[PDB]
């Protein structure tokens, strides 16, 4: 046996549930044998894997290890035996909580994820991460009212040949669908527009069943797509399949005008017209009664 | 935090010295092995980058790891090939294998790729990069002399000349020496940067406040430590044939 100062065996967890399946791997629920903090271990497996330890992991593992903050997912550190990830572990999650008719956000409430969620954001692309995956699913809170931004597997870093499938369908932005590979942060931002409008309808408000179904959605919310509304989108060249020609559709869900301003900044066609993170976090939604409270 | 970072008194009681393997014999294994990195690396087509990262593993590994264990010419490759794939320059299995062959054997030839033993040196170098991700913690993400370099040398204008001086220090301490254990790469990098001084002839002068050009790059750094360190590796080189003749005036 060989020596193996900085990678303890998981047995150190004792295993409570699986609650859900991985790209290489189960996810448990677990417990550390002497304190019993939960944490959740995602496992990683190399059979179906032919270059050995997927590099697809790898930078995950690189990634986590780089973000730390209030509102990023923590990644405790690698364990063996096969190879897990260890994480703080989180009860909630924004998408379960959202189809709950059970659960209920009061405008103080919504307000304040919002603000954790767009002060990860603005985190993670200070320090040069595309998320590249924002979702509901995706947003994790833990126990103590305490939004994560979760799941980093397709995320990467960033200063533009970027690989242009990314971002479920969903909730992907214009440009990717209009086949933009020079991205940056607001594809993620786009995505921050698409869970807060699901904030209130409850209902992941844009869902196609192909890209061209999306882009065209995104038409019949934003507006058609054209020079006059993007600069130079002409240029783009999958512009060629599928023309055609926002604040009234979501003004009954919502019905708070400074919410609804503030998702009108969000999803904006043209990515370099669309706000970020910093303004965002300053636009009046943040600043007027009621002002953003804790979670219960 | 100061996990990498090792005195020299622990840099003697390494894990080789446990199973007898004399001081200088060690630094020769890591130099080897160093070698060894760099003519894979050249040969595969990734970067210096690549090449250093993966001298860096190899460092580290061998202060919890013996040599009488991991023969440094099993443990290169595999190295070399976690590096390649950590630096966004992935090179396949099959192929690192092939090269790694022919520089240990430039006249033997490559088994068959349906043999048992082709098959098993491929599984050997994926057990062994698994055995180096579990000796490093996962720690995968190295910073470099380098980086600091190149900012300073033109943060003073450096000739053009000066400044490749100071790369090849960079890349030849990660090479010759276990400064990569001991000093943090902003102060390798200040070391690299004096002895490419002192070698070309070339005085860097008292900024406007008062200050020398290392206190721009790291607040710990003394002219003591600065000079104590290039006479270290300066002797180095002088011992390694043909390597200074690379940065020598012929004119
Ligand atoms: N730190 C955590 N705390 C609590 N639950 C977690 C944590 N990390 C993951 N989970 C749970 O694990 C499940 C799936 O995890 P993960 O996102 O890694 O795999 P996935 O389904 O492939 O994700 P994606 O499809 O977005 O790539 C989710 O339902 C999530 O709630
Ligand atoms: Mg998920």
């Amino acid at each position: 046996s060989v020596e193996c100062p900085f990678c303890d065996e998981v047995s150190k967890y004792e295993k409570l549930a699986k609650i859900g399946q991985g790209t290489f791997g189960e996810v448990f629920k677990a417990r550390h044998r002497k304190t019993g903090q939960k944490v959740a271990l995602k496992k990683v497996l190399m059979e179906n894997e032919k270059e050995g330890f997927p590099i697809t992991a790898l930078r995950e593992i690189k990634i986590l290890q780089l973000l730390k903050h209030e509102n990023v997912v923590n990644l405790i550190e690698i364990c063996r035996t096969s190879i897990y990830l260890v994480f703080d572990f989180c009860e909630h999650d924004l998408a379960g909580l959202l189809s709950n008719v059970l659960v209920k956000f009061t405008l103080s409430e919504i307000k304040r994820v919002m603000q954790m969620l767009l002060n990860g954001l603005y985190y993670i692309h200070r320090n040069k991460i595309l998320h590249r995956d924002m979702k509901a699913a995706n947003v994790l809170i833990t126990r103590d009212g305490v939004l994560k931004l979760a799941d980093f597997g397709l995320a990467r870093a960033f200063s533009n040949r970027y690989t242009n499938r990314v971002v479920t369908l969903w909730y992907r932005p214009p440009e990717l669908l209009l086949g933009e590979r020079d991205y940056g942060p607001p594809i993620d931002l786009w995505g921050a527009g698409c869970i807060m409008a699901e904030m209130w309808t409850r209902s992941p408000i844009m869902q196609g069943n192909t890209e061209q179904h999306q882009l065209a959605l995104i038409s019949q919310l934003c507006g058609s797509i054209t020079p006059e509304v993007w600069p130079n989108v002409d240029n783009y060249e999958l512009y060629e399949k599928l023309e055609l020609v926002v604040k009234d559709r979501l003004k009954a869900y919502v019905r708070d005008p400074y919410a609804l301003d503030l998702i009108d900044k969000l999803l904006v066609l043209d990515p370099a017209q669309r706000i970020d993170s910093d303004d965002a976090l300053n636009h009046d939604f943040f600043w007027s009664d009621p002002m953003p409270s804790d979670l219960k | 935090n100061k996990r990498w970072y090792f005195t020299r008194e622990q840099l003697e009681n390494s894990p080789s010295r446990r199973f007898g393997v004399d001081p200088d014999k060690e630094l020769s294994y890591r130099q080897q092995a160093a070698n060894l990195l760099q003519d894979m690396g050249q040969r595969l087509n990734v970067s210096q980058l690549t090449i250093n990262t993966a001298i860096v593993y190899m460092h580290r590994f061998y202060m919890i790891q013996s040599f009488t264990r991991f023969p440094g010419n099993s443990v290169a490759p595999a190295a070399l090939f976690l590096a390649a794939k950590v630096e966004g320059q992935p090179k396949k299995l099959e192929h690192v294998i092939k090269v790694a062959h022919t520089c240990l054997h430039p006249q033997e030839s490559l088994p068959d790729t349906r043999s048992e033993a082709y098959l098993q040196q491929v599984q050997d170098l994926v057990i062994l990069e698994s055995i180096i991700l579990q000796t490093l913690g996962f720690e995968l993400t190295i910073d470099h002399p380098h980086t600091h370099v190149v900012k300073c040398t033109q943060l003073v204008r450096a000739s053009k000349d000066l400044a490749q001086t100071s790369y090849f220090m960079a890349t030849n301490s990660l090479h010759l020496t276990t400064f990569s254990l001991q000093y943090t790469p902003p102060v390798v990098a200040c070391v690299c940067i004096h002895l490419a001084c002192k070698w070309s002839n070339w005085e860097i002068p008292v900024s406007t406040d008062g200050k020398h050009w290392w206190e721009y790059v790291d607040a710990t750094v003394t002219l003591e430590l600065l000079d104590e360190l290039t006479h270290e590796l300066l002797q180095i080189l002088e011992k390694t044939p043909n390597r200074l003749k690379r940065i020598w005036n012929w004119r």
